[PDB]
RNA sequence: GUCCGAUUUUUUCGUACUGGAUUUCCAACGGGGCCUUUCCUUCUGGCUAACCUUGAGUCCUUGUGGCUCUUGGCGAACCA
């Protein structure tokens, strides 16, 4: 939220779910954030550097949390031949 | 859902995506049209014609392969019945039940059903009135109806 | 579930759904070419025939109607087109 | 008389007469390839660039005919795509479109549905591929604001148009303003 | 019986965003549906959509993308004297800063930002935010 | 450019008003037009083709009326 002179007001811009793009409430204590390790030349997980996601309370409570990750994984290329678009 | 019952059945015919076809028919409209009127003179209603054409003579449905709906064929050939087949089979039924209603006067379930059928008839007939296929009055009458079947 | 190509449902799931409830509804019945072993005639019947279809003559019998698919008589040929 | 310009139906033009004599040429095969080729005449022809190094010839048929050009076509186009190499040949019946009735653009005595923008453009697309029926159809409305129609072609006898599909689109596009894309089973 | 169609449409779309669904079938397809869907798309509340040709009245598949709150229909389609476009926007839109009521003017179907500008008006269709 | 309280607080350091035309230097926005098979429907006006026609002429491996002048009829089209 901008203001009169393009100055940035509003005291915090919340996260958004990676699978429903819906706001993560300040008290969404089911909301999750998974950091996934990225690798280099064979094994050796590069520390402090992740491919990171965020799932909503809602999705996780629906049991869709896993399946959303598989579609989110392959998409950023973390899996191959797991998630299927057609079913 | 149903009109005169609590039924929600969907038993309906699914028509295929194919305004032309089939690649194996090959008999020309003129020869199937020749066949529709052949059965229509022998005293047959459009419904039970397409029944027989679909079962024995291959023809998937005459609206394609001839480009014209079966009743219009009869129409053009001057073989259109007096009252629409729709109504006839309604009226016929009502005529029936009404007879059974007379030898059986305590059949309260029959009386009730009779009301139903005659409601369908009138609601139907009121439509055929509206689209000029029945003369502006016509009316289903209890007494005279038995004359419209035979 | 949650995300899925509805435009492109799998042919195996699509053939499982109800007749009407396929992406674009379509029939499941077919037609036959049918003949009895003593005659070169080639009678063409429908799978869910409600008529006791005869051969060109010879007061025989090809199929008998039921509640669904008709039952072709005894010894006869048939190819599905 | 003359077997040349009479097989047309207008005074012009070059390309047409060239086809016309390319017609009589094939009419020199009397028993069938003449008996079934003398009644078949056409109206006019358009040229249109395709995406490949070729061009597209649009041969316009009167309409009550059409069914005639359909009894050959396979032959004709093939023999036409022999003599006129580097060309894609398709027969499109010229259909009259009547505008939508308005308080302004008004006309009496109704207006048959088969005389309408939608039904006619829908016929063109059916004529464009002629053989092989159309199995399904979609219209992608795009995130940015414009539509694309996805015509779904058969499996049977597709060999007669595999190569012209890139050409059909161009035809449709100059004809209408809309845009085409093709596909088969999936 | 089936009565609004645009309603059963918007319902389905809404009821999906509600359940975190990223796509909905729609049936049957109406022009009035499509024009509506366009108006939504052009402000990003939906994504791309795709008509389907059953030899009938249509189907539609819509891509949702979160961020849709409620698309609704107002039924009956009331007549709105242009000076009263204000009063509906003040009634069923979340903030003055954003949101859209969309109508049906003789100048076509459009959002109220637009009817405002072309200075036309007419019958309300529904709303998006 | 000049009206006006000039702000963080140092100097040639930074704020409500007006003017701005035509630009390829981007944008959004509305108004009126056309072309794309689409001004249709009615009526009046315009210019007039073609069509018939009187009269005088010419061609033909055929009365085939072709073609040109000419008398007064009829106003496709197109424009308003
Ligand atoms: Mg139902
Ligand atoms: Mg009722
Ligand atoms: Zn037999």
């Amino acid at each position: 939220m901008e203001n009169d002179k393009g100055q940035l007001v509003e005291l915090y811009v919340p996260r958004k779910c990676s699978a429903t793009n819906r706001i993560i409430k300040a008290d969404d204590h089911a909301s999750v954030q998974i950091n996934v390790a990225k690798v280099d030349e064979e094994g050796r997980a590069i520390p402090g550097e992740y491919v990171t996601y965020a799932l909503s309370g809602y999705v996780r409570s629906r049991g869709e949390s896993d399946d959303s990750l598989n579609r989110l994984a392959q998409n950023d290329g973390l899996l191959k031949n797991v998630w299927s678009y057609s079913r | 859902g149903r009109m005169h019952s609590a039924g929600k059945g969907i038993s309906s015919s699914a028509i295929p995506y194919s305004r032309n076809a089939p690649a194996w028919f090959k008999l020309s409209s003129e020869s199937v049209i020749e066949q529709i009127v052949k059965y229509a003179r022998k005293g047959l209603t459009p419904s039970q014609i397409g029944v027989l054409l679909r079962d024995a003579h291959g023809v998937t449905q005459a609206r394609v392969i001839t480009g014209n709906k079966i009743m219009r064929i009869l129409k053009s050939n001057g073989l259109a019945p007096e009252i629409p087949e729709d109504l006839y089979y309604l009226i016929k039924k009502a005529v029936s039940v009404r007879k059974h209603l007379e030898r059986n006067r305590k059949d309260k379930d029959a009386k009730f059903r009779l009301i139903l059928i005659e409601s369908r008839i009138h609601r139907l007939a009121r439509y055929y009135r509206t689209v000029a296929v029945l003369p502006p009055n016509w009316k289903y009458e209890s007494a005279t109806a038995s004359a419209l079947v035979n | 579930v949650l995300v899925q190509d509805l435009l492109h449902p799998t042919a195996a799931s699509e053939a499982r759904k109800h007749k009407l409830k396929t992406l674009v509804q379509g029939p499941r019945s077919y037609f036959l070419d049918v003949k009895c072993p003593g005659c070169l005639n080639i009678t063409t019947v429908f799978s869910h025939a409600q008529t006791a279809v005869t051969c060109e003559s010879c007061s025989t019998i090809l199929c008998t109607p039921t509640g669904g698919k008709a039952k072709l008589s005894e010894g006869t040929s048939f190819r599905r087109k | 008389s003359a077997p040349q310009a009479k097989i047309l139906s207008q005074a012009p033009t070059e390309l047409e007469l060239q086809v016309a004599q390319a017609f009589v040429e094939l009419e020199n095969s009397s028993p069938e390839l003449k008996a079934e080729l003398r009644p078949l005449q056409f109206k006019s022809i358009r040229e249109i660039d395709v995406a490949g190094g070729k061009k597209a010839l649009a041969i316009f048929v009167p309409v009550p005919s059409l069914a005639g050009f359909h009894k050959v076509q396979t032959k004709l186009t093939r023999e036409l795509e022999k003599k006129f190499q580097d060309r894609h040949v398709i027969f499109l019946a010229e259909r009259r479109i009547l505008p939508k009735p308005s308080r302004t653009s008004r006309q009496v005595q109704k207006r048959p549905r088969s005389r309408t923008l939608t039904a006619v453009h829908d016929k063109i697309l059916e004529d464009l591929v002629f053989p092989t029926e159309i199995v399904g159809k979609r219209v992608r409305y795009l995130v940015g604001g414009n539509k694309i129609q996805k015509v779904l072609l058969d499996s049977k006898d597709v060999q007669q148009i595999d190569y012209k599909l890139e050409s059909f689109q161009a035809v449709y596009n100059k004809l209408t303003g809309k845009q085409i894309v093709f596909e088969i089973p999936s | 019986t089936r009565s609004s169609v645009l309603a059963d449409a918007l319902n389905a779309i809404n009821n999906a965003e509600k359940t975190g669904k990223r796509q909905v079938l729609i049936r049957p397809s109406s022009k009035v549906i499509i024009k509506f869907l366009q108006v939504m798309q052009k402000h990003g509340y939906i994504g791309e959509f795709e008509y389907i040709d059953d030899h009938r009245s249509g189907k539609i598949v819509v891509q949702l993308n979160g961020r849709l709150n409620k698309c609704g229909v107002i039924s009956p389609r009331f007549n709105v004297k242009i000076g009263d476009i204000e009063k509906w926007t003040a009634n069923l839109l979340p903030a003055r800063q954003f949101g859209y009521v969309i109508l049906t003017t003789s100048a076509g179907i459009m959002d109220h930002e637009e009817a405002r500008r072309k200075h036309v008006s007419g019958k309300i269709l529904g709303f998006v935010y």
